[PDB]
């Protein structure tokens, strides 16, 4: 499709890999009992195998020529989960992170030794700022318009 | 005919650069001066090889046309015939 | 005012003049002035809107259930064929709103600067506040009491959890909201949230 | 008669000059040597472009194609030029180059030797036979219009850029007609959603 590329329910390859994956499995499977705890492991092992190609292949993946799936950061509409749809949300999680971790420090910039407050950290103080972070976009665009993001 | 297009090509640049570019090539030659350096001249600082020659570029012209610049008209002209002839010469076309 | 939870004390900069205050602020983004005059705006103009949207997605369904007007719901009045292309419509709209929210913004940046008409020089706007322009957007020329306003604040925050209600419990079931409503009277016990998904 | 209501005027730019509104987001103006310079410029492109928009107005309102078309026959070898559906005996791609590279050059270089930055702007004298700018009382007035319907004609010629743009081989008059065959289905909802 992209890049002379196979989607993944249509390739062969990839129920090659599946099949050899299972025999591994079913051949290590035969030495035990049916009945025995490892024999229980190794059908786990092998129900969680089939899971996961089959969500692969429903998922509308794109595997390559030698069988793997590809991912494509370009930009493509049919792929936003792909690179897309996650990064954002780490990078909301990120900020969250820091914007907490500023807040703190200057809540601890008045005192006369914050040094104290650094190596031992206080629990009520962080703990009100810590629920600060869950709209800090909003706060953040707030004060870079305002202009107290940046020193003087 | 290589000799009309030619000929016709280098009367035309003499005669821009004789009645038309003269003085605007002129002002910014004398706003550039020689080159400096340490703010003193090369035949200045101590080179003698550097001095102007000024016995070849006095000319008889009412305005101050000299050799130098007959050459470079010349050339150009000479340039935009020579392109012109052979870019006529195949039959390319886009 | 009141207090939104017993037990705690209200923020300072909260002082109770602005219409509708209770003092729930527990994250503090209205500590600085100016985002707390935009806030107000947005508090404003987001809501009105608001409950227009409401009233849209909600009364035209209890109509057509009761039987006077069939009409689709409204996920498919987008799907809807009209007398002239979605595009079309859209831009008309994006040019209209580009200029009555510019003026909007050009009022909201310096009060009192936008009021006369641009094409008839007479007519003008009587001075006022931000956020209620009154004049000619009140024919029925209505008292401004606070009464009012605190009405209309109340109005506006049960609207934005009434189309939020409607958006995720459309997302969760694709039955519209009059319809799960009735199918919740039938029987309370049996089809609420944790009975049914 | 500010450009957005509401607005505060820049300081360099107070209404003296004819049509000035003060309309300057990004304070190009701040030096005024650049100031003149792009006065220059702007009443330069204003006046080039009015001469253009009926050049390309008048053809394609006759028989004859259009303001694309009528550039296509320089691409084809030995091709020869025509004018008003008579084939120009002297038309080829050398000798009309060479004859308006010298004249476009002459004329220009003539304009550039021009000293005062005000005649620069407005030269007035052997320019103007009839005689139009001997009255002052109504030369601002002269000089507001000219300035409006410049920059009116500046925003014609983008229009049909764009236009010609997103319908290759499409004319503006062709372009009108279509839009008035289906004013609630040609419109540029198409283009700007696929
Ligand atoms: C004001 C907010 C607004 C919101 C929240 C929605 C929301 C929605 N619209 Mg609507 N619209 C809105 C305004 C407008 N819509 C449309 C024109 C359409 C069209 C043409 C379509 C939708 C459709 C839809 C659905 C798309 C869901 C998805 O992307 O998958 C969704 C329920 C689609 C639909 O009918 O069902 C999926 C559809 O194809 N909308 C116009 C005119 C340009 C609007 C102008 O404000
Ligand atoms: C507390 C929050 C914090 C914040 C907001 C920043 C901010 C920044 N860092 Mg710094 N940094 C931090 C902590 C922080 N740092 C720590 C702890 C270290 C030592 C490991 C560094 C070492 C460091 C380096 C070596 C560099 C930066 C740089 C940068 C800048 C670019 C972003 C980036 O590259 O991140 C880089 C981030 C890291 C390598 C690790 C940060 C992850 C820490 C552990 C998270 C903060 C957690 C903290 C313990 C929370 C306590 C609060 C709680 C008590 C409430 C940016 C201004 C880069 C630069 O200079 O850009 C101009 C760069 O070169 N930082
Ligand atoms: C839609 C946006 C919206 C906005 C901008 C505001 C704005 C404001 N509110 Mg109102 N409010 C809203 C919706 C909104 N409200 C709703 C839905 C309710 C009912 C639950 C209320 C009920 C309410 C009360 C009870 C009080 C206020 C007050 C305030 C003011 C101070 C707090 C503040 O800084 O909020 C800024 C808020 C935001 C920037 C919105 C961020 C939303 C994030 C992105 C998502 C929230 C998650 C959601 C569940 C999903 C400010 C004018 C206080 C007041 O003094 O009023 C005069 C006050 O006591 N509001
Ligand atoms: C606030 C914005 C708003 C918006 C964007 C819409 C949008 C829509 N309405 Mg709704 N509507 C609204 C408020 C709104 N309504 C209100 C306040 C009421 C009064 C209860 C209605 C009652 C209503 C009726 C009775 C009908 C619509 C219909 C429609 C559609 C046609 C619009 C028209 O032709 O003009 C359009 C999808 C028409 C339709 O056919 O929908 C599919 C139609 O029959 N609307
Ligand atoms: C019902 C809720 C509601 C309420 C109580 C108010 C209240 C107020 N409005 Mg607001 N307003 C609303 C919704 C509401 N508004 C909406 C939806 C919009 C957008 C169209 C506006 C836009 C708006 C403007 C542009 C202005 C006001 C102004 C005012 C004030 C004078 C008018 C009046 O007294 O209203 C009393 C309201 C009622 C008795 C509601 C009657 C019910 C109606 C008829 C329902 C129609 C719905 C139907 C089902 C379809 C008052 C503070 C004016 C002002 O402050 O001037 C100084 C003014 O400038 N409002
Ligand atoms: C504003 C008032 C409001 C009202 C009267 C209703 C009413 C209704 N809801 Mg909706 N809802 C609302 C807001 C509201 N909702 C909001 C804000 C959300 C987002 C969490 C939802 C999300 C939602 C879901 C996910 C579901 C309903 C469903 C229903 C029905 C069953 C009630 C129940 O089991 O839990 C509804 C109450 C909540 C989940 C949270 C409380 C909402 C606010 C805080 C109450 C005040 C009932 C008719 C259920 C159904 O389908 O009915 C058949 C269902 O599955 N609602
Ligand atoms: C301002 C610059 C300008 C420029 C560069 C052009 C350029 C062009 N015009 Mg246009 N035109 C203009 C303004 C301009 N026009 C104006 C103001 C009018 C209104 C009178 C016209 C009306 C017009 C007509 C009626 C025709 C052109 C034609 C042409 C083309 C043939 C040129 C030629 O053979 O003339 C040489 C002419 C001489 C008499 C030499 C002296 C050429 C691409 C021709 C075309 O349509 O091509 C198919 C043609 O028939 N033009
Ligand atoms: C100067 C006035 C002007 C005029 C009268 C027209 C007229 C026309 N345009 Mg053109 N156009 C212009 C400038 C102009 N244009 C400019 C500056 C651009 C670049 C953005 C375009 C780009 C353009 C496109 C991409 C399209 C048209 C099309 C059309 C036609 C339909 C208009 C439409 O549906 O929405 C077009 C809407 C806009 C571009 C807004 C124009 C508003 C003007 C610029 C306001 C300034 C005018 C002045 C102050 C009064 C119509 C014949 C459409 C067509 O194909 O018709 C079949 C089409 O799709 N135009
Ligand atoms: C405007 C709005 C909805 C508008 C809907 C419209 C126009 C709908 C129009 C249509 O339906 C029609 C008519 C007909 C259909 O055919 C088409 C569409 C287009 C579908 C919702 C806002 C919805 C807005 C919501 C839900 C906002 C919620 C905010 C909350 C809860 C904030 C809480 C806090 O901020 C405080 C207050 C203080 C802080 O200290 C703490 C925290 C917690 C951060
Ligand atoms: C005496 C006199 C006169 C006359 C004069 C004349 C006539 C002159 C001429 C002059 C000339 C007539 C000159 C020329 C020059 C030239 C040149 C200077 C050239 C150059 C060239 C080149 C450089 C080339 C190159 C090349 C080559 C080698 C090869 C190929 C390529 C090319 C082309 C690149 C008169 C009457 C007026 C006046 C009086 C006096």
């Amino acid at each position: 499709d992209i890049s002379g590329l196979t989607p993944c329910k249509d390739s062969k390859q990839f129920a090659k890999r599946e099949k050899q994956q299972i025999k591994k499995l079913e051949s290590s499977l035969k030495l035990y009992a049916p009945e025995s705890a490892p024999a229980l492991a190794l059908n786990a092992q092998i129900e969680k195998t089939k899971r996961r190609f089959d969500n692969y292949g429903k998922y509308g993946l794109l595997c390559g020529s030698d069988g793997l799936p590809h991912l494509i950061v370009n930009g493509d509409q049919r792929h936003w989960g792909e690179f897309i749809t996650p990064g954002i949300l780490f990078l909301y999680i990120a900020g969250w992170i820091g914007w907490v971790g500023r807040s703190y420090l200057i809540a601890i910039s008045g005192e006369k030794k914050p040094a104290m407050k650094e190596i031992i950290i206080d629990v009520p103080l962080a703990s009100r700022i810590i629920f600060r972070g869950f709209i800090w976009p909003v706060a953040a665009y707030r004060e870079f318009l305002n202009g107290d993001l940046i020193a003087k | 005919s290589p000799s009309i297009v030619i000929s016709l090509s280098t009367g035309l640049s003499l005669f821009l650069g004789r009645f038309v570019f003269f003085n605007f090539q002129r002002e910014n030659v004398a706003k550039q001066g020689l080159p400096e350096q340490n703010g003193k001249t090369h035949f200045e600082a101590g080179d003698d090889r550097a001095k102007e020659y000024v016995s070849l570029l006095k000319s008889n012209d009412p305005i101050g046309f000299n050799i130098v610049d007959v050459l470079a008209w010349g050339s150009i002209g000479h340039i935009v015939a020579y392109y012109i002839l052979a870019t006529s010469s195949n039959g390319y076309d886009p | 005012k009141g207090e939104w939870l017993p037990g705690l004390a209200s923020p300072d900069y909260l002082t109770g003049s602005l219409a509708g205050d209770n003092g729930f602020d527990p994250l503090g983004l209205a500590e600085d002035p100016e985002n707390l005059k935009w806030f107000v705006q947005a508090e404003l103009v987001h809501g009105r809107w608001a409950m227009l949207g409401v009233a849209g997605m909600l009364l035209p369904e209890v109509f057509t259930k009761i039987g006077i007007i069939n009409v689709p719901e409204w996920y498919d009045a987008g799907k809807e064929q009209y007398f002239a292309s979605s595009s079309t419509l859209f831009v008309i709209e994006f040019i209209l709103f580009h200029y009555v929210e510019i003026r909007r913004w050009q009022d909201i940046k310096n009060p009192g600067s936008v009021n006369q008409d641009p094409i008839f020089k007479q007519y003008s706007l009587p001075k006022g506040e931000v956020g209620y322009p009154g004049g000619i957007f009140n024919p029925l020329n209505f008292a401004p009491t606070q009464e009012a306003k605190e009405k209309e604040l109340a109005n506006g925050r049960l609207a934005m959890l009434a189309f939020l209600g409607f958006v995720v419990q459309h997302n969760v079931t694709g039955k519209g909201p009059f319809e799960n409503l009735l199918q919740h009277l039938s029987d309370p016990w049996h089809n609420t949230i944790v009975q049914t998904f | 008669a500010h450009w957005m209501p509401g607005e505060p005027r820049p300081a360099y730019l107070d209404g003296s000059a004819p049509g000035d509104f003060g309309f300057d987001p990004l304070g190009l103006g701040e030096v005024p040597a650049n100031l003149e310079r792009y006065k220059e410029s702007e009443l330069i492109h204003c006046r080039w472009a009015m001469l253009a928009v009926p050049g390309i107005l008048v053809p394609e309102a006759l028989g004859y194609g259009n303001w694309v078309k009528a550039q296509e026959w320089a691409a084809l070898p030995g091709g020869q030029a025509t004018y008003l559906g008579n084939p120009v005996p002297w038309g080829t791609l050398p000798t009309i180059l060479a004859i308006e590279f010298l004249a476009i050059a002459f004329v220009e270089h003539q304009r550039s030797m021009e000293k005062d930055p005000e005649k620069k702007k407005y030269p007035g004298g052997a320019f103007d036979p009839l005689g139009y700018s001997k009255d002052p009382k109504k030369l601002e007035e002269l000089k507001v219009k000219e300035i409006k319907n410049g920059r009116l004609a500046l925003l014609a010629f983008v229009g049909f850029c764009v236009q010609q743009s997103a319908y290759p081989g499409t004319g503006p008059l062709e372009n009108l007609a279509t839009h008035l065959a289906d004013p609630w289905h040609n419109n540029i909802g198409d283009i700007v959603i696929p």
